[PDB]
RNA sequence: CCGGGCACUCUAACGGGACUGCCCGCGAAAGCGGGAGGAAGGAGGGGACGACGUCUGGUCAGCAUGGCCCUUACGGCCUGGGCGACACACGUGCUACAAUGCCCACUACAAAGCGAUGCCACCCGGCAACGGGGAGCUAAUCGCAAAAAGGUGGGCCCAGUUCGGAUUGGGGUCUGCAACCCGACCCCAUGAAGCCGGAAUCGCUAGUAAUCGCGGAUCAGCCAUGCCGCGGUGAAUACG
């Protein structure tokens, strides 16, 4: 009937509901290539399917909010991977290697004082 | 904080403009936060003593 | 660029609005 | 249906004394909208450690205001009893409407 | 073709071209081609003798340009100086005239940098 | 590209003092400490000594000087 | 790297040729982190390698990278008296890093007015033995071998 | 959007979990290498935190304090000027020199913050700054608000230019008793140097550098391109 895995990346949350069908993916209404397109990246978000060999079997209603598109592109990579787990759990044994199930902890490092950008330190002369 | 200068307290400055803030605790003119009435130094000292309610050492 | 007072970026950077950067 | 809002600097002087104005309403009124969180209003103060120059030291200070809701559906005149004047928080402030 | 004063723009957008005119900026250009129904995008060399006229007609009479403007500007500055105005004295010895710091910078108004001898014994760093 | 708005300013110490010198003559010299006051018609002809932060400078006023502030004719800094 | 041996980074294979080497080149072409604009460029240029060649762009690309790889390069080393330019083998990894860095560099030295054209023509010219990059590769190789006299400073 | 419901996102509070426990190898042990499971390992990533001591280090102009000195003035009030001076020299930065670009239009994803004589929706006049009117907001319920880079379309066509916005002329808005000295801002005109920088020299090892914009503190206003923060996009390289 339905399947749903969350998925987050660099402060981006993606709701991914996979439902048997053609394979036409929606995102905040707009078509997949409507919320993206112009972003050579995007194509990768649907890599979870391609790996397990889905695509032609699932449709997908997706919600996306928080951060930036390339981030969203990655949160969605988890949704389509976590929801795809509820479907068949024997899939986890195929996404582990690919790592599509791993949440990407990499985030913006805090801006420290004395510095200009957390690490970028001001320059000096000494003469 | 020279004394003849802590005259600031003057609801009658003559012109709202000349009305500058000062440190409630030291008289310090510069770096006088508004939420406390204190200056940048006093604010740190007291916060350390715990006398500034809620005020805590922020880290993230 | 960001230095041109009479341009979009010019206004963004200078944080203002006007003929060259209308308040919508 | 009484809108309740609990603000404070302590996340226990509220979160806790926010169940007293819920339990003392579970058996005297409706079911209550339970205690509702609400984001915090963190005010930061960044100051220079030393009293003269050395402007690259700083040290940070925050004064975060926590918030709570509650909301008692059905203005139960029987709930107004347990409540009214029976609590223990000293560092709290209440704002409530109908 | 030749418009306002002895100047002649060429082989490139009329708006862009009109820019080579003295008192004509990029705004005055958009307006002239506007209040003269000429497509700004047309390459001057592809203008109608009729358009060139309607264009010349406007610009010529509607704004002060070329020699005319310079004579005015030159005239205003002269006045500032003649009346002992402070803003005038700045012009008197080419120094910033709009409340700008002169300890450093002010090179455009001062021109080439005329270095001299100085005290290097003290770290002027 | 100067400005002031819609209500030109002028200190009344002389605003009326000057006009009074017109009510019965013109007089000679004047001493002000308001280099911030705009110059208006009724001043032309007069001779006001503006303070340059140190002294009172004899500033003769002409028609082509209206609009300018008095300070603009009393230079504060002494250079080379 | 004083303590460790510094492991190498792994890059997500290409969203097209599904090749890592391509992404490497993409990143070298990148600038100010505009990876999108960067990716476009390689692709457009990647197309231009056709309708100019009946061959696949990837085969062209991968062989250009090859002719630009230096097999020897001269490195410094003070030996009491001055510095002796010592020739020596170039590691398999530096070869790649150098090759790609050089392509983007030569490419951007070309006169072609727009990016994709430049990468494209440099890719091509390189593939057949000519072009800025290959020149560099040969000046380097010529540097080494031109200092055979200091070969005994192995290291 | 309303009924509606708290599964999801989220908000904020408690708690779970990682310990070389778990498997092969080396080892006397500690621990090292590798894998499995797992969102995460081996200090997971970033902070707060910086010993005995050193430098007769910095500050008596934050405050405190011994001594010393002035007490119709080394105290005090005020108006004005000065701290904004300019032959020169250095530091830190900003914007650039452009086509991986600039412009115009249209269209899309953020986080953290601030808001009562305060943020100001929406409306009208103005090219605009802004002015008049005025809804909501004790602010996860309204406002600052647009995020920008990005995507789409069109333009420019290699030129000191549709690059770059210095300088100067004119007109005007606004805060404030008052913008000459000495404010920011809009609009017209002007349109400088600059074609990527000698010797020399600085930062950075990953979501970092680089790049993009956003908020705040102080504050009437502002000379912030500064400072303390936020998130978008997102590298190269490390033999040694
Ligand atoms: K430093
Ligand atoms: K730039
Ligand atoms: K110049
Ligand atoms: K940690
Ligand atoms: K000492
Ligand atoms: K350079
Ligand atoms: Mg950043
Ligand atoms: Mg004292
Ligand atoms: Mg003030
Ligand atoms: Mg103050
Ligand atoms: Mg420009
Ligand atoms: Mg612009
Ligand atoms: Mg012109
Ligand atoms: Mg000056
Ligand atoms: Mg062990
Ligand atoms: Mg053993
Ligand atoms: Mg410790
Ligand atoms: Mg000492
Ligand atoms: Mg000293
Ligand atoms: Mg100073
Ligand atoms: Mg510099
Ligand atoms: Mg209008
Ligand atoms: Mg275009
Ligand atoms: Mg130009
Ligand atoms: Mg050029
Ligand atoms: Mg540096
Ligand atoms: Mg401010
Ligand atoms: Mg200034
Ligand atoms: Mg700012
Ligand atoms: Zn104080």
């Amino acid at each position: 009937e339905q399947y749903y895995g969350t998925g987050r990346r660099k402060e981006a949350v993606a709701r991914v509901f996979l439902r048997p069908g053609n394979g036409k993916v929606t995102v905040n209404g707009q078509d997949f290539n409507e919320y993206f397109q112009g972003l050579v990246r995007a194509v990768a978000a649907l890599e979870p399917l391609r790996a397990v060999d889905a695509l032609g079997r699932f449709d997908a209603y997706i919600t996306v909010r928080g951060g930036g598109k390339s981030g969203q592109i990655d949160a969605i990579k988890l949704g389509i991977a976590r929801a795809l787990v509820q479907y068949n759990p024997d899939y986890r044994a195929k996404l582990k290697p690919l790592g599509f199930l791993t949440r990407d902890a990499r985030v913006v490092e805090r801006k420290k004082y004395g510095k200009h950008k957390a690490r970028r330190a001001p320059q000096y002369s000494k003469r | 904080a020279r004394k003849a200068l802590i005259e600031k307290a003057k609801r009658t400055p003559k012109f709202k403009v000349r009305a500058y803030t000062r440190c409630v605790r030291c008289g310090r003119a510069r770096s006088v936060y508004r939420f406390f009435g204190l200056c940048r130094i006093c604010l740190r000292e007291l916060a350390h003593k715990g006398q500034l309610p809620g005020v805590r050492k922020a880290s993230w | 660029g960001k230095g041109d007072r009479r341009t979009r970026r010019g206004k963004i950077w200078r944080g203002t609005y006007g003929k060259y950067r209308p308040r919508k | 249906k009484i809108r309740i809002k609990l603000r404070g600097f302590d996340h226990k002087t509220l979160d806790a004394s926010a169940q007293k104005i819920v339990e003392a309403a579970r058996r005297s009124g409706a079911q209550v909208s339970g205690p509702i969180p609400l984001p915090t209003r963190v005010r930061r103060f960044t100051v220079i450690r030393g009293p003269f120059k050395h402007k690259d030291s700083r040290e940070h200070f925050e004064l975060r205001t926590h918030n709570r809701l509650v909301d008692i559906i059905n203005p139960n005149r029987k709930t107004i009893e347990q409540l009214m004047t029976l609590d223990l928080p000293t560092g709290v402030e209440i704002e409530i409407k109908t | 073709a030749r418009i306002a004063g002895v100047e002649i723009p060429r082989n490139k957008r009329v708006d862009v071209a009109l820019t080579y005119i003295y008192g004509i900026g990029k705004a005055r250009a958009k307006e002239a081609l506007e209040k003269t129904g000429i497509n700004p995008a047309t390459r001057v060399k592809d203008l109608t003798e009729a358009e060139v006229v309607r264009l010349r007609e406007y610009v010529e009479n509607t704004w002060k340009l070329e020699g005319e403007l310079r004579a005015e500007v030159a005239a205003n500055i002269k006045r500032l100086m003649d009346i002992g105005c402070y803003r005038g004295l700045r012009h008197r010895r080419g120094l910033p005239v709009r409340g700008q710091r002169t300890r450093t910078n002010a090179r455009t108004r001062k021109g080439p940098r005329k270095t001299v001898a100085g005290k290097k014994k003290a770290p002027r760093k | 590209p100067r400005s002031l708005k819609k209500g030109v300013f002028v200190d009344d110490h002389l605003l009326e003092k000057v006009l009074e010198l017109n009510a019965k003559g013109e007089k000679r010299l004047i001493k002000t400490w308001s280099r911030r006051s705009t110059i208006v018609p009724e001043m032309v002809g007069h001779t006001i000594a503006v303070y340059n932060g140190k002294q009172h400078v004899p500033v003769y006023i002409t028609e082509n000087m209206v609009g300018h502030k008095l300070g603009e004719f009393a230079p504060t800094r002494t250079y080379r | 790297a004083r303590r460790r041996r510094a492991e190498v980074r792994q890059l997500q294979p290409d969203l097209v040729y599904g090749d890592v080497l391509v992404t490497a080149f993409i990143n070298k072409i990148m600038r100010d982190g505009k990876k999108n604009l960067a990716a476009r460029i390689f692709y457009d240029a990647c197309k231009i390698i056709q309708e100019k060649t009946g061959q696949e762009p990837l085969k062209v690309f991968k062989q250009a990278v090859e002719n630009v790889k230096p097999r020897m390069e001269v490195r410094s080393r003070r030996v009491g008296g001055a510095n002796y330019q010592v020739p020596m083998e170039v590691s398999p990894r530096r070869q790649q890093s150098l090759a790609l860095r050089w392509l983007v560099q030569a490419a951007n030295q070309r006169p072609e007015r727009r990016a994709a054209v430049r990468i494209a023509h440099e890719l091509m010219d390189a593939a057949e033995g000519k072009g800025g990059a290959v020149k560099k590769k040969e000046d380097v190789e010529r540097m080494a071998e031109a200092n055979r006299a200091y070969a005994h400073y192995r290291w």
